RNA sequence: UGAGUAGCGAAAGACGGGUGAGAAUCCCGUCCACCGAUUGACUAAGGUUUCCAGAGGAAGGCUCGUCCGCUCUGGGUUAGUCGGGUCCUAAGCUGAGGCCGACAGGCGUAGGCGAUGGAUAACAGGUUGAUAUUCCUGUACCACCUAUAAUCGAUCG
RNA sequence: GAGCUGUAAGUAAGCUUUGAUCCAGAGAUUUCCGAAUGGGGAAACCCAGCAUGAGUUAUGUCAUGUUAUCGAUAUGUGAAUACAUAGCAUAUCAGAAGGCACACCCGGAGAACUGAAACAUCUUAGUACCCGGAGGAAGAGAAAGAAAAUUCGAUUCCCUUAGUAGCGGCGAGCGAAACGGGAAGAGCCCAAACCAACAAGCUUGCUUGUUGGGGUUGUAGGACACUCUAUGAGUUACAAAGGACGACAUUAGACGAAUCAUCUGGAAAGAUGAAUCAAAGAAGGUAAUAAUCCUGUAGUCGAAAAUGUUGUCUCUCUUGAGUGGAUCCUGAGUACGACGGAGCACGUGAAAUUCCGUCGGAAUCUGGGAGGACCAUCUCCUAAGGCUAAAUACUCUCUAGUGACCGAUAGUGAACCAGUACCGUGAGGGAAAGGUGAAAAGCACCCCGGAAGGGGAGUGAAAUAGAACCUGAAACCGUGUGCU
């Protein structure tokens, strides 16, 4: 996920990842312990894809 | 300024003049702690870890600036100088040979 | 109220006595309201009475 | 939005209770209304629900050893639901 | 120092049992007295977790304390029809333009603002340690949407 | 360049040589109230319209754009009135509003307490408060000047002139200037005649209004005539404006020289002895007092990037000197005067110079002013239009420093999660509170007690150093005592 500039589809990966952190933060309230993987090192990962698409349309339209 | 991997001699403390070598060096206090070197005994209480916890006998931490890196061609303690050759900098213990003592 | 080619204005200054002990006063200007040909429709508008070298009224 | 206007669940044993009568609570983001958070459990465990019902609860105080501070104001949220099963565990 | 001195902020309590390391003070019972156009039961104004449960005894309560409106941990408030906004205006207050003035600013028309009033669609019982016409049981009403077919080339105004 | 996940120990999972976290430059994100600007409004909230789109069979909802007021630019439309103007309707534009350290400056408006031993002219003072507009500096400024000898020369600021000349109920008290010595040193663009188009009246005439070009001063310059010169200077702060070609300074960081041994000590940097670098004997830290233990200093280097000075070239631009002056122009309700008033150090007096108010009101190069009223003669200089760097005044900050400056009742009010607890309806007031040790090694265990505390044991050089913690003085409350 770092360094993964040439995908021209990141839409499918942005819904699918934040569902995914739907899936853990929602299951963090009654157990289910392992903390690294809940919302640090996944909520990074959702700010990645938005600063390789956001530029994409500036260095595209002008 | 020395590393995790590395084997001193101190100068001034209780036990002076004892080799060893280094597991953590701490550096914002910058004190590093060496084997074998000042025990500094704990009460520990029965805890929810320790089974009826008591006294045990762990060496901690010292200041950087009681420890010299000793020169590995000769077992006499340097001043290290550093310089660089290519691309990186490495250790010249500055009596004329340079250390390989990180790992 | 202003002027036109002056615009003028009260501006102060102490009063005196016989005696000559002050007080304050103002000197407000000669204002007249005439209608004057302005750019556009005549308008009804303040001017001063010795700024009298214009035509008047049409 | 509409997968995490939804934030929390809150097991309480006035909510455990409240499992018999299929009757869910949640925990939505504070600035939403009861009407779209219908629309986000269709989306998320696809079912459909009967009624919604919604309340506040206000910045209650903090400790004093602990300052003098307030914890998070909170907008419990209760789904009503007639046939849709066990969602969540 | 005054000094172990003045003061404990109206008033009827008594006994038995239980808890507890400790009880004239806390909890249960009977007996007794006290207001009763109120020390009763409700609503607004205010105040903002004081609400309920479990646990604790340093400090707070003019005494004591096992207890509390105090500390600690964890919880509690559900609305189409209930009060208000998506309706109306009074006194006022703002006020495009426009009057008016050393500056700031003062005053005012159209319009908006403004409830204590005008208009408007709901009830009876049950339930929890804490919430109620709000949730559950039965019963209807009000506004807008689609599929619904006794007429009219009648309807909105 | 090997550990990190804030202040912040504890966790529990994790990241990390494939280069983290941190340091610097650049970019994306930037919810909501705020001048708040779609309308309301009790600031952090409520209610919408307009187009697009998601969504449901639709209605409800959601999402991103969008619409305040003046102002400008464009068409529509255009009354009382017929011709047009107010007015009215659409489309673009981002000009304004608010905030600021308001410290320093410039204009508008402007007190009193106090001194005179009372007090009214005076002075406290054109000071404090209020309001308006800009800047990194603003204002002043290119002689209608100073001066009196022989003149020299724009403005500002520092030293002397000097508490002098003077003003004053001639009282209290205000209080200059030039000459001189220095700081730092630039002077220029418009108006007019006249000429070339353009339009108009109204004809080959004249007048008027624009557009260029010409031209801007007093030893009198310019218009007009005469004759002779040009791709050499000047510049983007004054003089007309934009921008590529190329050396330094900032915003991170490197390297960086020289020591041992014994003794007392819990521990040496101390004592004694033996050595060594020095463009490095500034400063701090390390178990006590260190040039040679660490971080550093002297002296050297580095800069992807982004800004600021800027040197060069490239570009814009651009003719400048003389004579005749036989004619023509030189800033109009202006300068001045009368009347009340402010400023000039100067209180209306013998009162020039200067601006405002009202009212009368000139001449033009043989002119017009000014030399402390005014007239005469003589010297000086040309108002009624503009623009301008440097010397100089300030620090809420930023960078690097210094101090016969304080060391917690001092220093800022504020070393300490300060304009906070707290008092006030409000505007606004406004505290107290630093120190264990070298290191948490923060007292395992045994005993009385419900606990709090306590006696042993234990860590530590020291717990008579126990987290109300270094040192512990006095008031004051106590304990057995020698004399009484
Ligand atoms: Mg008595
Ligand atoms: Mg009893
Ligand atoms: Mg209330
Ligand atoms: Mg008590
Ligand atoms: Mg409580
Ligand atoms: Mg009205
Ligand atoms: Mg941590
Ligand atoms: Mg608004
Ligand atoms: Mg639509
Ligand atoms: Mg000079
Ligand atoms: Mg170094
Ligand atoms: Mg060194
Ligand atoms: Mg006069
Ligand atoms: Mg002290
Ligand atoms: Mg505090
Ligand atoms: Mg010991
Ligand atoms: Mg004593």
């Amino acid at each position: 996920e770092i360094r993964d500039l040439t995908t021209s589809e990141i839409e499918e990966q942005i819904k699918s990842s934040k569902e995914e952190l739907f899936n853990l933060r929602f299951q963090l309230a009654t157990g289910q312990l392992e903390e690294t993987a809940r919302i640090r090192t996944v909520r990074k990962t959702i700010a990645r894809l938005k600063t390789v698409a956001r530029e994409r349309e500036i260095e595209q339209s002008k | 300024h020395i590393k995790k991997g590395d084997n001193v001699k101190v100068i001034a403390g209780k036990d002076k003049g004892k080799e060893g070598k280094v597991i953590a060096t701490l550096p914002k206090k910058d004190r590093v702690v060496v084997e074998g070197v000042n025990i500094m005994k704990k009460h520990q209480k029965p805890t929810q870890l320790n089974p009826e916890g008591g006294i045990l006998e762990t060496e901690a931490a010292i200041h950087v600036s009681n420890v010299q890196l000793l020169d590995p061609k000769t077992n006499e303690p340097t001043r290290v100088g550093y310089k660089f050759v290519d691309g990186k900098k490495v250790r010249i213990a500055k009596k004329s040979g340079e250390e390989i003592k990180s790992n | 109220k202003q002027c036109f080619v002056t615009g003028r204005k009260a501006s102060t200054g102490n009063r005196r006595s016989h005696a000559l002990n002050s007080t304050k006063r103002r000197w407000n200007a000669n204002l007249q309201k005439v209608r004057i040909l302005v750019d556009g429709k005549p308008k009804k508008v303040w001017v001063s009475a010795r700024a009298l070298k214009s035509g008047k009224v049409t | 939005e509409a997968r995490d206007i939804l934030k929390r669940p809150v097991i309480t044993e006035k909510s455990s209770e409240a499992m018999a009568e299929d009757k869910y609570t949640f925990d939505v983001d504070t600035r939403v209304n009861k009407t779209q958070v219908k629309m986000a459990v269709e989306e998320i465990f696809n079912v459909k629900v009967a009624s919604v019902n919604i309340m506040n609860y206000k910045p209650k105080k903090k400790r004093m050893g602990r300052y003098q501070g307030y914890t998070n104001k909170r907008r419990k949220a209760i789904v009503t639901l007639k046939e849709g099963s066990i969602d969540l565990f």
